[PDB]
RNA sequence: CCCGGCGAGGGGAGUGAAAAAGAACCUGAAACCGUGUACGUACAAGCAGUGGGAGCACGCUUAGGCGUGUGACUGCGUACC
RNA sequence: UGUAACGGGGCUAAACCAUGCACCGAAGCUGCGGCAGCGACGCUUAUGCGUUGUUGGGUAGGGGAGCGUUCUGUAAGCCUGCGAAGGUGUGCUGUGAGGCAUGCUGGAGGUAUCAGAAGUGCGAAUGCUGACAUAAGUAACGAUAAAGCGGGUGAAAAGCCC
């Protein structure tokens, strides 16, 4: 029965994949808005 | 009975050959040879050799009787280009596409 | 031919000449810029 | 002799023995329905409605085929704003056949 | 079922003769445009020429109100540059009055291939007689 | 000096509508030799208007 | 990627797009963007979750009649023929034999049989109790299992 | 686990290009233009599932207006008449009777003039 | 064996299960280029579609008046990022 | 630049003012059919319905739910030379990403279900690589020292040899 075991309900959440398409919700800008220092790779200010 | 001859890899671009092929398409064969004898193109020499080869394949490999044959199909496909280099001014080069073609003459009596 | 074509596309990649566009193309861009000032 | 009757949402002008494609009725496949709300009967003498639906008229129609119509694509693209949404739709229908028209 | 569409092979269309003496230009023109579309027929179909052939006659005797006899100006440009060429209403009635009724009706008809085909059915004459006795045009009193 | 939209293959064939070669249109038959030749030209055997010329 | 850090063309004036390295990940022959490294895929399983899981699977092997308890299970000589005949007599093809004292002859007799696996009671894993159709425990192995799983 | 993406990309492109048969030139050959053509056809198709209801209604009104003026009353007065005569025939059917059955349409005009007076 | 310049290329023959497996050789996509057939197109203006839609050509079909291709004419309609 | 300050024709009312009754008019509201979210509510209790109310334009962005790809386990199982993957058509199907069946090509592999991991989905980056178009059978064929004829060889001679 190793093909009948199954995880709990709610334990494995999907994982945001950014940059794929328009339907996914997080495409083009991946959830990081328009230009600026925060929309840049490595970008962000210090603590 | 349809009888084919082809010249694959003919050094002449397919445009230049298609002018001549468009001349003899549909004609009876002796009339087509009389057209290609008096057409002053390089392509008419090539097309004439393919047509003469198709009459010979018809009369030898198939049933005879040249006088009933007609050029039913003729078409010129494009072959592979030979990519060469023309030296232009100021140090720049071009690719010359030395173009080939594939002449097909399907001759038939019906 | 392919080797000569890759190198002879690689001819004006590290150029300097400023009156010639892209190293080689002649123009009037000196007078255009100079007249814009 | 034709007859106009009201049906699901809309109206139909129908002779006898003619197959009509209506909206989805909640009827079994071989079962017979009656439309008691006929608006016109014309044979060579017209009969229509001062007050609506004709007093003595009814259309007996046998249901032929429930079904689901041609797919249509619904496309919602907002140019230049990063929004598109496609969707599809097959409308349920009911083919009936007019058994008879009683004036 | 589907809404009926007139079929241009099977459209029957009649011939009408209209006397344009003392009619107002726009009001006649609008009635002719209605009859040439085929808007007066129950088999009207917007992509089919269903209208009738109208023979307008006495086109030089058409009337306009106010000072439009002298102030209404017909401009056209010739394509060459300073080619703006005007002609008042009475100059047009003198030169070619057919152009008066035909300009009016043409501007009332839908622009496009169909409305050109609709204008080919209008036949205007400046006189009282027409060549079209073979087609038997019945007198459309409008 | 250079195009601004790539022309179609439609417009390309339309331009080549006139590039067609005309046939010969009929070539004439010699009087004596009975063989075929362009008109007003000599034959392959070297006759013209039924008399022998060149003869190479 | 085995290349050079020479910039392939000048920054401005060629009409080419700007490029800086021939080892860019956008370039053919260029170097994976987020290239992988050798990594460890081990998960921590808490000890009480491992033992809990074994208790659940043993309870379901008992409940689904996939658990056979024999008193003794040993083969005469180290021959796969003898173990094949022995498992044939007991109506078992796919089987996990588990014995509290690992016999040498049994181990050599099951080494060629594909479906059959002999374990000591110490080294059982979840994936084999679930994998094999029947589990055949020696009684000594049952006692050792209860000592392991408390 | 490297995933090559040839086969599924080919399937998407092909899906779009099958939805663009019959378009002129690149619109039916090149993916990058057939994608835009297919979408713009989608937007038009939506928009025109609404306009066909508007266009058919204006066609029917023009036919009832023609046939009713043939029977000596305008469209406006005819619809007012039939609403006051409490006739609920919609105008698809009035257009269709007005083409196919001239006598029934004449009788409808008589109900309209009868109630309208 | 035949055409061909004791060519190139081809057509047969033969091997092969298969030579549109022939060395330019497994599969053989797309762009791009052709040949053939059906329809449209030489008085008509524009993101080239879409809604309507006649006619024609092929298949049906117990004529059931459908399907496929084309698409005159007509409403609306200024690509994507 | 051309009427060119009603959209146009054209209008002496088809203008303006006052009153009134019609009709047209949107993706508004209603009718009919369908789907989905959030409440409430009697059961069904691990949820579906006789219900029932109401909501469903959407950028940045947040939340939820899925499809496909490659790889691992299930799988020494199950499909497969009576023909796999792939390629190319057709038909059916789901709200969608998609799925399923099958003709032809192909000629040897594919993989359910339920889990697991990702080099997991491209139309754009003057993106990288290959192929192929376009202008186009167009400019050009590289000193304006210059060729003409006879003969030979050859399948063919302006260019080779004499």
């Amino acid at each position: 029965r190793l093909n009948t075991l199954s995880p709990a309900e709610g334990s494995k959440k999907a994982g945001k994949r950014l940059g794929r398409g328009i339907g996914s919700g997080l495409g083009k800008t991946g959830g990081r808005g328009h230009k600026g220092q925060k929309s840049r790779s490595g970008g962000g200010v210090r603590r | 009975m349809e009888t084919i001859a082809k010249h694959r890899h003919a050094r002449s671009s397919a445009q230049k050959v298609r002018l001549v092929a468009d001349l003899i398409r549909g004609k009876k064969v002796s009339q087509a040879l009389d057209i290609l004898t008096y057409t002053n193109k390089k392509a008419a020499v090539l097309v004439k050799k393919v047509l003469e080869s198709a009459i010979a394949n018809a009369e030898h490999n198939d049933g005879a009787d040249i006088d009933d044959l007609k050029v039913t199909k003729i078409f010129v496909d494009e072959g592979p280009s030979m990519k060469r280099i023309m030296p232009r001014a100021k140090g720049r080069a071009d690719r010359i596409l030395k173009r080939t073609s594939h002449i097909t003459v399907v001759v038939s009596d019906r | 031919m392919d080797i000569n074509w890759r190198h002879n596309q690689s001819t004006f990649y590290h150029f300097t000449s400023d009156h010639r566009i892209s190293g080689w193309k002649e123009t009037n861009a000196m007078y255009v810029a100079l007249n814009s000032q | 002799m034709y007859a106009v009757f009201q049906s699901g949402g809309k109206q139909h002008r129908v002779s006898e023995g003619q197959t009509v494609r209506l909206e989805k009725l909640d009827i079994a496949t071989g079962e017979t329905v009656e439309f008691a709300e006929v608006l016109m009967i014309a044979n060579g003498e017209e009969v229509k409605i001062g007050v609506p639906f004709v007093d003595g008229g009814v259309i007996k129609a046998e249901v032929v085929a429930h079904g689901r119509g041609e797919k249509v694509k619904i496309v919602k693209f907002r140019r230049r704003k990063h929004y598109r949404k496609q969707q599809g739709h097959r409308q349920w229908f009911t083919d009936v056949k007019i058994t008879g028209i009683s004036a | 079922m589907k809404t009926f569409t007139a079929k241009p092979e099977t459209v029957k269309r009649d011939w009408y003769v209209v006397d344009a003496t003392g009619k107002t230009l726009g009001r006649l023109a609008t009635e002719l445009a209605r009859r040439l579309r085929g808007k007066h027929k129950a088999e009207y179909t917007p992509h089919v020429d269903t209208g009738d052939y109208i023979i307008v006659l006495n086109a030089d005797k058409v009337a306009v109100t106010g000072n439009k006899r002298t102030d209404k100006v017909y401009y056209h440009h010739t394509g060459h540059i300073g080619g703006i060429k005007q002609a008042t209403f009475e100059e047009m009635i003198a030169r070619r009055p057919e152009r008066v009724i035909e300009i009016a009706v043409k501007g009332m008809l839908p622009k496009g291939p169909l409305g050109r085909a609709m204008f080919r059915k209008l036949k205007v004459y400046a006189g009282n007689e027409h060549n079209h006795a073979a087609q038997q045009p019945q007198v459309l009193d409008i | 000096a250079v195009q601004q939209n790539k022309p179609t293959r439609s417009k390309r064939g339309m331009r080549r509508s006139h590039d067609a070669l005309t046939a010969v249109t009929s070539l004439s038959v010699d009087k004596t030799s009975g063989e075929k030749h362009l008109r007003h030209h000599i034959t392959a055997d070297g006759y013209y208007r039924g008399r022998k010329v060149i003869a190479k | 990627v085995t290349g050079s850090g020479k910039k392939p063309w000048r920054q401005k004036g060629t009409g080419r797009a700007r490029s800086g390295s021939i080892k860019s990940p956008i370039w053919r022959s260029g170097g994976v963007t987020f290239a992988a490294r050798p990594q460890d895929h081990s998960q921590k399983v808490n000890k009480k979750m491992y033992r809990g899981a074994l208790k659940s699977i043993l309870s379901e092997l008992v409940r689904q009649d996939r658990l056979i308890v024999v008193e003794k299970f040993s083969v005469e000589a180290p021959k796969t023929k003898l173990l094949a005949q022995k498992l044939k007599d007991m109506a078992l093809e796919d089987v996990l034999i588990i014995t509290g004292e690992l016999d040498e002859n049994l181990f050599l007799a099951a080494r060629n049989l594909h479906k059959v696996d002999v374990r000591d009671a110490t080294g059982i894993d979840p994936v084999s109790l679930i994998a094999f159709d029947k589990v055949v425990m020696t009684a000594d192995a049952v006692k050792q299992v209860e000592e392991m799983l408390a | 686990a490297r995933v090559k993406r040839g086969v599924i990309a080919r399937a998407r492109h092909k899906k779009i290009l099958k939805q663009a048969k019959g378009y002129y030139g690149a619109r039916s050959r090149v993916y990058r233009v057939a994608f835009q053509a297919v979408i713009k056809a989608g937007q038009y198709a939506y928009r025109d599932r609404r306009q066909r209801k508007r266009q058919f209604r204006q066609l029917w009104i023009a036919r009832i207006n023609a046939a009713a003026r043939q029977n000596g009353i305008s469209y406006s007065k005819f619809i007012n008449g039939l609403k006051k005569a409490s006739v609920e025939i919609d105008r698809k059917i009035l257009a269709d009777i007005a083409v196919f059955d001239k006598v029934a349409f004449t009788a409808l005009v008589e109900k309209a003039k009868a109630a309208l007076a």
